[PDB]
């Protein structure tokens, strides 16, 4: 895995000499000590270093009877990592460096668990594979480095009580989602939209801290993939602009995804990229929860485009199976869209020239649902009327299809 | 990919380590270089080691040197000519010069003494001066130093790695061919050239050529990876696309409606318009095979090839490929099983359409 | 343009005053009153002066009152309560400013009051009690009188950091034994401290939170705001951190709409960052009072 | 498996000292396992030779060296197991040689010897003369430390002591860019030279070097004519209408070194100034020429050369070095555009001669099979060892980017959609550096034979008898004679009678009833090999820039011709008269010169003395070292009152007695005369008086052939009291006891059959054949050359050391010295790159206003025969001696490093390659005696500093 650090390296100097404090898990433990142990003048800014092919990002803090300036967490990466990768892991060792800094300043955290590992060191020199659990401090680190490489959510607590969420995209979107498109598309969300969780609300509420928003709970509470944002919004008595933030927030860690909603004539197929192996470790799941369906037997139903509810207490069950298989992104959802390249109707003629802003491609017809009010009927007759200036087209919505990994 | 300095430092016994000659002069500042100066000038266990540090905005490259031998002060020499760029220049092509132009100068130190004197040290300044320039301006330097040494450098850009080249995909050309000497050729590359035309599959071209298929794909890789030929799915008539979003883009940007007007354009006929293409690249259904197509846009297909027009919106992803996946462990495309199988995709229907023990699935 | 009234000390205007002289003088001139008699106005408020539509010229003219005229409203003698949320909501890093928002919110508080009392448009005692409340007990009483002499700021300021430095650690106590209401809570002890105060004028609460906090419902956030306006009482919020951006520490999204939906009420304002240094953002937050 | 505890004792003949007393079951013989048993080192396998019960009880005593080897600490513990002789047996075995020539047949009898032995690793095994050594034992593919060796064991001879020929081809891919942003060239020489020489260094070989660098190069010429007629003798056609030359430059030639990294910054210095040497640029009076590529190149040339000049091995042979090797380093990938017939041929050479070739490609590796020939169709080639030099991200291409040139039926189509060097087993990347640091002989077994019947449709059915036994010679060592004598030529025994086999020749040797049969078999129709004629320019080691047209015959000897019925008889007869050696039979060869010893002038100038000119241009004392030297060769008044004093035996003369063979009172005909003159009154008087005695019939020649007459010198002569048996027995040398301005003119070699087996050390008898100068004088040198074909190198150089000891005891030098010094590559002791060098010697300054050039006062009748003298007058101040080789002039120096020539105006140069260090004293001089003589002589030649004409000058005045 390129996106997986080498090795973590914490290192500091001062009026000691340099001194290597932690790697996890080909160079001394002088040279790392005093290449990466740099001066007050570079403090307080990135930390990028080559050498051959092994590449150290890094931020020193200044550290402001004391006997340390300085210090720096170092991340070891290939020669060929993605400098999106450099620059989130410089954000969580800024992330590290000042809280840490902080404690040093309150209770001189630091320089207080410093000098006993330093001391030990000697008394197994009769030293950073054997000292771990002897003192908390290599031990969160050794927890980020492990999260870093299988969970890409680090949550950190350091002195027991100051904590440190970082989250790595790249680890997290795997439907390998790069973090850009998710962030472009993430800005560009409407009231007409659904939120949608995999995990149970029950096992959702547990990871969060003790001192939440309570619109982050409240949004959990009442969403459902039936219901809308605007329908939520009300509901959970919540100006929109926090909706979206909220929406956003969830979205960004990967506890949310952000679907149209289950009308009964939503029309979907396979997606591009599923992966229907009949031998897959995700139909292990599928009949684990479902025991009298085989999966390669349903998916085979949405072979062409078909309603989300004309057939696809039975109905009641399929929807289950539309949700679980929805949250897994083996689907996508279709959407016409119009574009401009009947004169004896004055009335149709001014609510045409009125809507006449979306033709360009870009607005779906359930936006102009939403935006101006007008029936199916009345907008599917008036492009129906035209059959020599509009396009009909037929295909997915370029801005929630990044979730289902399909990038444009 | 511009050089805003090139400097040279030593070892200098009295005065320790310091700058002694830049170019252009007095580019790196004293107090700049007194900071990066642990890994310029180093212990000796980073000799031979290529190192680039990021400060000041600035991005110095460099290559420190020690050659160990009692005549020097104490008992080796030191030094490190390196290179100045911006924070953000893309220098993973810089490295293999400064690499070989510190062999260079080592070479020249063991064999004429070349940096020891300071007789021949002086030199060095036109040698940077006039590298700055044949490097930034043409990225190639040859400069003769002396009767035994000559100094050739060529910076070469670092490509992506290719993907796999499976069997059954089409490689197309994309450089358009005719402009390369086949004198030039890696002779087995001249062997397979005249068989790539964009609807041949790598098997159907081994087979042809009786060369070996892991040869094939070698060199079909080999060519994806210098750019010249790409890979498409195969082309039949019975063949499902469903058009992709990006299709929008064809009416908004004005150099891929004159390619795609160009490229689609039938070879002896008027040149199509864009009314005629943007119906075509949004009619496409996943009901609608390519032969329902032949009768349902009769007068839009006057003045373009509908191989060429699928091959070109397969190349610039206007269109998505659907296929039929069922030896049937599920992960193998209708084209893969056929042929592997060696019969024909309407042959294995009347191989699946009855014979109900495994369903058929569109992805 | 606008028309600056000035409080009198001993007496307290009530609401609708300031209304009841907009409609007496209203198409009525006005006059900008010498420096030197305005002490001896033996009447309740005073005409600082006027501007037509920065600092418009002003010569001294008479100037005929119109109903789009706008009237702003001073006062000679302030009091504020100053309350802040230490919550473990507030023990994350601000990225974009480097430090901890347990700093951070000191640095506010510290630039506030430094900024609050240096200084006249065409032409001064402040009492300040602060409390710190947290989720984890009630609240701690940090000033009880402080006259606030502008020439004592350092010392004052040396002096509430102690009673801070020792509130942060028995926090870092209560959570490290830990592991191995809100803003509705929070504006009821605004009112009890301020009938602790001398006399009359407008008084004000200025919190500062981090936007974690949010409100449990409309029924009680109506009572709330009943008992706000009650008292004829402002409140404000002085916002710490930075943006919201998605990469921030993980179940806090600042709650921005309540506190600028509760500060429009109650003639309050919102701060998005403490500007660093009359008639500026500082003395025109608190300081000024207006009605239209 | 007894356990016997033991306590070691060290020792310091076999090896091994044990007590039967302790061991009674043990044998003489057995095997003795020695190992500590507690230790994890591995075992020690040895011999119990000896028997002797005086050693310890409880302990068994071994020599220190196999001690060490094994890793066995004193005074510890030991275990005794005897193991059986048949489950060590090892599977193959390793001896190298070093400094040493040992012929095929040496090489057989020394594995021969060497059967059911136990050997460990880095043993010394020795053997008449031969010294090899263990370097690796293997046991079923596995790395042994020591094991045993039976009869059906591989043995493995290497050398690190050959001859290497290295090629560098410089077409026009040496000056592109790699894929990793370096010039080929400088892959090739900064990269795979270095490694090679390091390799050698660590290895300690001790190869002799020689490095050329060739290219070849097209013109834009039409018809010839612009070429200047000059160098229009080295130009070829193409069969497509192009005019191109081919070019060699010799870097180094018949070198030994201690160390090679200095000729790396040569090689570059060459690279730089090559374009315009090989006439690229500056083509002045010529067309516009360009550089060929290397599958147009002239590969297939350089290794003909290389055969040819290693076809000539039996041509001046040396006791130093032993195998071959040839390295071509190209810039291609190895595909050649080849003549059809040129790659037949050299296939045919190839599986003649026992010398593989090496290719060390340095493109990057291709996908198809190397390497690859493009006849003027494909063909791989099976016979060359090609490799891969892989100089020292990922996703390495193997495609070369061409350059840029500047500016209806829809249900068929879907129906027809489903309906050499191909192998290109792209592994040999490895290097061979094992076949490049210590080259394999050729293998002395094989295992292919043809079918029972099949030989009658091939070959036919020639045989021959002998029968040897009618001091001699058993009937027993003369069929291991036949035996070797085919393995030098180089033949290969198939696996008492003996097969075997070269080429398509077959041969079987054997032995029953005291006769030996031999047959032949050659095949009915043996392809024919039409001689090639070829054309190159040529830069001799020694020039700077200047190149000399050459030719050459590129052609494939006739086995099936070799006369192997009279060397069976030469064999059989030990070296009697009857049968001599002969031209056609490629009997090795060998000469020698023995020269005053002129330690003084030498020494002055190996000291730093400026010019060389002062050598100039007692007799008794020499003569005495004369005669005593040929006698370690040969291993030992009036009326007759005189012959009575010269018959007493303390006053007279020495007595030569005590010899077998040798009359007694036989006397030297030349010591008596020096008596003569100084007891009893001039030279002269004295060969008078000596014929009369002759005459008077009381003193004579141990010969018996009166009738000759008295020859003053070595000659043996008896007293008081057939003839070419004597004369090919012992030697007998006679004694031959300015001029270019002046008014006046203004047998010679005799054979001895010598026996090698001197302070015996074979069970066999050796002989050769010595041709010496039949006078000696002591303003020549004497010439001795040697003939030799059944001998054992090793006893011939011991016995050659000898001589020249002696002969350094007596004041003179014994050199080995090169027979056609001034010859051209076309004829027998050509040498293909060698060229001699021409020093002008002006005779412009000498001249003087009036006569035209010289020799004015003398008749013009003497001119062809005087200025001879009068540059043979310049060259005898300068060391030079004449040499009366077996026609021109030929000078030799003291030091016997150089040759020189007068060609019928100048003089032609040329070292002496075959002086070695070993041969080198305090006379010779050091190694670079030769190159500043060069400077000197020449600078001398041009009048530098007025020195020439104060030559004619102080010359002129002896004539008035």
């Amino acid at each position: 895995d390129n996106t997986s650090p080498i090795s973590v390296i914490l290192v500091s100097s001062g009026s000691r000499g340099n001194k290597l404090l932690f790697r996890y898990p080909r160079f001394s433990d002088v040279i790392l000590a005093t290449i990466l142990a740099t001066k007050s003048e570079m403090c307080g800014q990135k930390f990028e270093l080559k050498i051959d092919n092994v590449r150290f990002v890094g931020h020193p803090t200044l550290l402001q009877a004391p006997t340390m300036i300085l210090f720096n967490v170092v991340f070891a990466l290939r020669a060929n990592a993605d400098p999106s990768v450099i620059n989130c892991l410089h954000n969580l060792s800024r992330r590290i460096a000042t809280v840490l800094q902080h404690e040093e300043r309150r209770c001189q955290y630091l320089t207080r668990e410093a000098k006993l590992i330093l001391a030990l060191q000697d008394e197994v020199s009769a030293p950073f594979h054997h000292i771990l659990p002897k003192c908390k401090l290599a031990r969160d680190l050794k927890e980020a480095y492990d999260s870093l490489c299988t969970s890409g959510v680090v949550r950190l607590h350091i002195n027991s009580w100051l904590e440190v969420s970082f989250c790595l995209p790249h680890k997290i979107h795997y439907a390998l989602i790069p973090p850009e498109a998710i962030e472009r598309s993430l800005k560009a969300i409407r009231p007409y939209h659904a939120l949608l969780l995999l995990s149970d609300e029950k096992s959702l509420l547990g990871e969060l801290p003790i001192d939440c928003s309570p619109a982050l709970v409240r949004v959990i509470k009442t969403t459902s993939a039936v219901k809308n944002l605007q329908q939520l919004a009300q509901d959970a008595d919540l100006a929109l602009l926090q909706v979206f933030q909220l929406a956003a927030h969830l979205v960004y860690w990967g506890k949310a995804i952000i679907i149209y909603p289950l009308c009964e004539n939503n029309v979907y197929m396979l997606s591009p990229n599923a992966s229907v192996c009949l031998y897959s470790p995700l139909a292990e799941q599928f009949s684990h929860q479902f025991p009298s369906h085989d999966l390669p037997s349903v998916l085979a139903k949405f072979s062409l485009p078909v309603s989300l509810s004309e057939f696809r207490v039975q109905e009641t069950q399929l929807i289950q199976m539309v949700v679980w298989m929805l949250q897994r992104r083996l689907l996508i959802q279709l959407h016409t869209y119009v574009c401009l390249m009947a004169a004896q109707n004055p009335e149709d003629l001014r609510m045409f020239a009125r809507l006449l802003h979306y033709f360009r491609g870009r607005h779906h017809l359930e936006e102009i649902m939403y935006n101006e009010n007008t029936r199916r009927s009345q907008l599917l007759m008036l492009f129906d009327k035209f059959r020599s200036v509009l396009v009909v087209t037929t295909h997915e919505d370029p801005v929630i299809a990044v979730f289902q990994a399909l990038l444009p | 990919c511009r050089i805003e300095c090139i400097f040279f430092s030593e070892f200098h016994p009295t005065l320790g380590p310091k700058i002694t000659y830049q170019v252009p002069e007095d580019f790196i500042s004293r107090e700049l270089f007194d900071t990066v100066q642990v890994y310029i000038i180093t212990k000796p266990e980073l000799q031979n080691k290529l190192i680039t540090v990021t400060a000041m905005e600035k991005k110095l490259i460099g290559c420190p040197v020690c050659i160990e031998h009692k005549k020097y002060s104490r008992n080796a020499l030191l030094f490190n000519l390196g290179f100045v760029c911006d924070a953000q220049a893309k220098t993973c092509a810089l490295e293999p010069i400064v690499k070989k132009l510190a062999g260079y100068l080592t070479t020249l130190e063991l064999e004429s003494s070349f940096v020891s004197m300071e007789e021949s040290k002086q030199k060095l300044v036109p040698i940077m001066t006039i590298l700055l320039e044949e490097l930034n301006a043409s990225g190639r330097c040859t400069l003769p130093i002396d009767e035994s040494n000559t100094i050739h450098l060529k910076v070469i850009e670092q490509r992506p790695d290719p993907p796999v080249a499976q069997e059954y995909d089409v490689p197309v050309f994309t450089k358009d061919k005719e402009d390369f000497f086949n004198s030039q050729w890696d002779l087995t590359t001249q062997q397979i050239l005249p068989y790539i035309d964009g609807f041949r599959h790598i098997q159907k071209i081994s087979a042809e050529a009786d060369v070996e298929l892991n040869l094939v794909r070698i060199a079909i890789q080999n060519l994806l990876y210098y750019g010249v030929v790409t890979l498409v799915s195969i082309l039949q008539y019975s063949n499902v696309y469903c058009p992709t979003p990006k299709v929008q883009d064809l009416v908004d940007d004005k150099s891929l409606q004159e390619a795609c007007l160009s490229y689609v354009t039938k070879q002896g006929h008027k040149r199509a318009s864009l009314r005629d293409v943007f119906q075509l690249y949004c009619s496409l259904s996943p009901g609608t095979t390519v032969r329902d197509l032949i009768g349902r846009h009769p007068q839009q297909l006057q003045h373009v090839d509908e191989r060429k027009l699928i091959q070109f919106g397969l190349m610039k992803n206007l269109i998505r490929r659907l296929q039929k996946y069922p030896l049937y462990t599920g992960c193998h495309s209708y084209d893969e099983i056929c042929c592997k199988t060696g019969m024909s995709y309407h042959e294995l229907d009347e191989r699946l359409e009855n014979d109900p023990n495994i369903i058929i699935c569109w992805k | 343009g606008q028309v600056f009234l000035l409080m009198k000390k001993d007496y307290r205007i009530s609401r609708n005053v300031r209304l009841a002289w907009f409609l007496s003088h209203l198409h009525q001139t006005v006059q900008a009153t010498p420096q030197e008699m305005l002490l001896q106005s033996e009447q309740e408020l005073e005409v600082l002066s006027v501007l037509p539509p920065p600092d418009e010229p002003v010569v001294p003219r008479p100037f005929l009152l119109v109903p789009s005229t706008r009237v702003t409203f001073l006062a000679w003698q302030y009091r504020f309560v100053i309350e802040l949320d230490l919550s473990p909501s507030t023990g994350i890093v601000d990225d974009s400013t480097g430090e901890i928002l347990f700093d951070e919110v000191f640095h506010a508080l510290s630039r506030c009051l430094g900024g609050l009392l240096r200084p006249v448009p065409g032409s001064p005692e402040i009492y300040v009690t602060i409390q710190a409340y947290s989720s984890i007990q009630s609240h701690q009483v940090l000033v009880q009188g402080c006259l606030l002499d502008p020439s004592q700021r350092e010392v004052f300021l040396q002096q509430i950091y102690e009673q801070l430095c020792l509130f942060e650690d028995k926090v870092a106590t209560m959570l490290q034994q830990q592991y191995d209401l809100g803003l509705v809570s929070m504006i009821r002890q605004g009112i009890l401290a301020l009938q602790l105060l001398p006399s009359n004028s407008s008084a004000g609460i200025i919190v500062i939170t981090d936007g974690v906090t949010s409100v449990p419902d409309v029924a009680v956030c109506e009572t709330l705001l009943n008992q706000l306006r009650s008292g004829t009482v402002a409140c404000s919020f002085v916002q710490v951190g930075g943006v919201y951006s998605y990469d921030c520490s993980f179940g806090h999204v600042p709650n921005v709409e309540l506190m600028k939906f509760i500060a429009m009420a109650t003639f309050g304002s919102y701060l998005s960052t403490c500007p660093e240094p009359g008639l500026t953002v500082y003395h025109r937050a608190f300081l000024l009072y207006s009605f239209l | 498996r007894t356990t016997k505890v033991y306590k070691l004792v060290i020792h310091k003949d076999d090896e091994l000292v044990v007590n039967p007393k302790v061991f009674p079951h043990i044998k003489l013989g057995d095997i003795v396992e020695i190992a500590h048993p507690n230790d994890e080192y591995s075992p020690l396998l040895l011999q119990v030779k000896s028997l002797k019960e005086d050693l310890q009880k409880e302990t068994i005593s071994v020599d220190q060296t196999v001690t060490q080897v094994f890793r066995l600490r004193p005074y510890q513990d030991v275990y005794v197991n005897v193991v059986d002789p048949k489950d060590v047996t090892l599977d193959l075995v390793e001896l190298t040689f070093k400094d040493q020539y040992i012929g095929r047949g040496d090489m057989w009898r020394l594995k021969k010897s060497l059967v059911s032995t136990c050997a460990y690793i880095t043993q010394k095994v020795e053997f008449a003369g031969i010294r090899a050594q263990a370097g690796e034992l293997w046991v079923k593919n596995e790395k042994v430390m020591c094991g045993y060796i039976s009869e059906d064991t591989r043995v493995v001879f290497r050398s690190t002591s050959a001859m290497v020929y290295i090629f560098i081809q410089m077409s026009c891919e040496m000056w592109d860019f790699d894929i990793y942003g370096d010039l080929y060239f400088e892959k090739a020489v900064n990269g795979f030279l270095a490694d090679l020489f390091t390799k050698w260094k660590e290895k300690n070989c001790s190869h002799e070097v020689t490095v050329v660098l060739f290219s070849r190069t097209f013109y834009d010429a039409k018809s010839v004519d612009e070429f200047p007629e000059i160098n229009r003798a080295s130009i070829r056609q193409d069969h497509k209408g192009r005019f191109y030359e081919d070019f060699y430059k010799v870097v180094v030639q018949n070198e030994r070194r201690e160390e090679w990294t200095s000729l790396l910054v040569t090689i570059k210095k060459l690279f730089i100034q090559y374009p315009v040497l090989v006439r690229l640029e500056q083509a002045e009076g010529f067309p516009q020429g360009d550089n060929s590529t290397s599958a147009q190149g002239n590969y297939l040339e350089a290794i003909n050369l290389s055969f040819n000049v290693f076809d000539k091995h039996y041509i001046n042979r040396n006791f130093d070095r032993t195998g071959q090797m040839s390295v071509v380093i190209t810039p291609g990938v190895g595909v050649f555009e080849v003549d059809r017939l040129l790659m037949i041929l050299t296939k045919q050479r190839m599986i003649d001669n026992g010398i593989g070739v090496d290719l060390v490609c340095m493109g990057e590796q291709p996908l198809h099979a190397v390497p690859l020939f493009k006849l003027h169709d494909y063909n791989i080639p099976h016979w060359i060892n090609h490799s891969f030099y892989t100089s020292k991200n990922s996703f390495t291409p193997r495609i070369k980017l061409a350059g840029k040139k500047p500016a209806v039926d829809y249900d068929a189509y879907d129906a027809q959609v489903f309906r050499p060097v191909v192998p290109g087993f792209c592994c040999t990347v490895g290097v061979d550096w094992k076949s490049l640091t210590t080259p394999a002989c050729l293998p002395l077994t094989t295992d292919y034979f043809p079918d029972r019947q099949g030989l009658q449709n091939d070959y036919t059915e020639g045989c021959y008898d002998l029968l040897p036994e009618a001091v001699q010679m058993t009937a027993q060592q003369v069929f291991e004679e036949f035996i070797c004598q085919r393995l030098m030529q180089g033949y290969q025994i198939i696996v008492d009678q003996y097969w075997l086999s070269m080429g398509r020749t077959f041969h079987k040797v054997t032995l029953k009833d005291k006769m030996i049969t031999v047959t032949r078999y050659l095949p009915k129709y043996p392809y024919e090999s039409a001689q090639i004629h070829y054309t190159y320019s040529l830069c001799p080691s020694h020039s700077d820039s200047e190149f000399v047209s050459c030719w050459v015959e590129f052609s494939h000897e006739r086995l099936e011709e070799y006369k192997w019925n009279y060397l069976d008889q030469y064999i059989c007869s030990a070296g009697s008269e009857d049968f001599s050696l002969i031209e056609s039979l490629k009997f090795w060869r060998t000469r020698f010169l023995l020269l005053p010893a002129c330690v003084t002038a030498t020494k002055r100038i190996t000291e730093g003395e400026a010019h060389c000119d002062i050598y100039g241009d007692d007799e008794w004392q020499l003569l005495d070292g004369f005669v005593r030297f040929v006698e370690g060769l040969n291993r030992i008044s009036t009326l007759t009152e005189i012959l009575e004093a010269m018959k007493h035996p303390s006053t007279g003369v020495q007595l030569l007695s005590e010899q077998k063979g040798l009359s007694p009172y036989c006397f030297i005909s030349a010591e008596v005369v020096h008596w003569l003159v100084n007891h009893v009154q001039t030279q002269a008087m004295a060969i008078d008086i000596m014929q009369k005695m002759l005459e008077e019939q009381l003193i004579t020649h141990a010969s018996g052939e009166a009738w000759r007459t008295f020859i003053y010198g070595f000659y043996f002569y008896k007293i008081v009291t057939d003839f070419a048996s004597f004369q090919r027995k012992w030697f007998e040398v006679a004694f031959v006891a300015p001029a270019f301005l002046l008014p006046w003119l203004p047998p010679e070699q005799r054979t001895v059959t010598l026996d090698v087996d001197v302070n015996n050390r074979t069970d066999r008898l050796e002989w050769c054949s010595c041709y010496y100068h039949g006078n000696f004088s002591l303003n020549a040198a004497f010439e001795i050359k040697l003939h030799w074909m059944a001998v054992t190198a090793a006893v011939l150089f011991e016995m050659v050391q000898g001589w020249h000891r002696k002969a350094t005891s007596c004041g003179f030098l014994l050199v080995p010295v090169l027979e056609g010094p001034f010859a051209l590559p076309s004829y027998l002791y050509g040498d293909p790159l060698r060229a001699q060098l021409f020093i002008p010697l002006n005779i412009s300054c000498l001249l003087k206003e009036g006569s035209e050039h010289l020799f004015d006062s003398f008749e013009p009748e003497t001119y062809w025969d005087r200025m001879h003298l009068f540059q043979e007058a310049i060259a005898h101040r300068f060391g030079f001696v004449q040499d009366k080789y077996s026609n021109k002039p030929q000078y030799i120096h003291v030091t016997g490093t150089v040759f020189l020539q007068l060609p019928y105006v100048g003089y032609n140069w040329a070292y002496n390659t075959m002086l070695t260090k070993t041969w080198r004293s305090s006379a010779t001089g050091d190694e670079k005696f030769a190159d500043r003589l060069l400077k000197d002589f020449t600078d001398f030649c041009i009048n530098r500093d007025n020195r020439l004409v104060t030559f004619w000058t102080s010359c002129l005045e002896k004539m008035h």
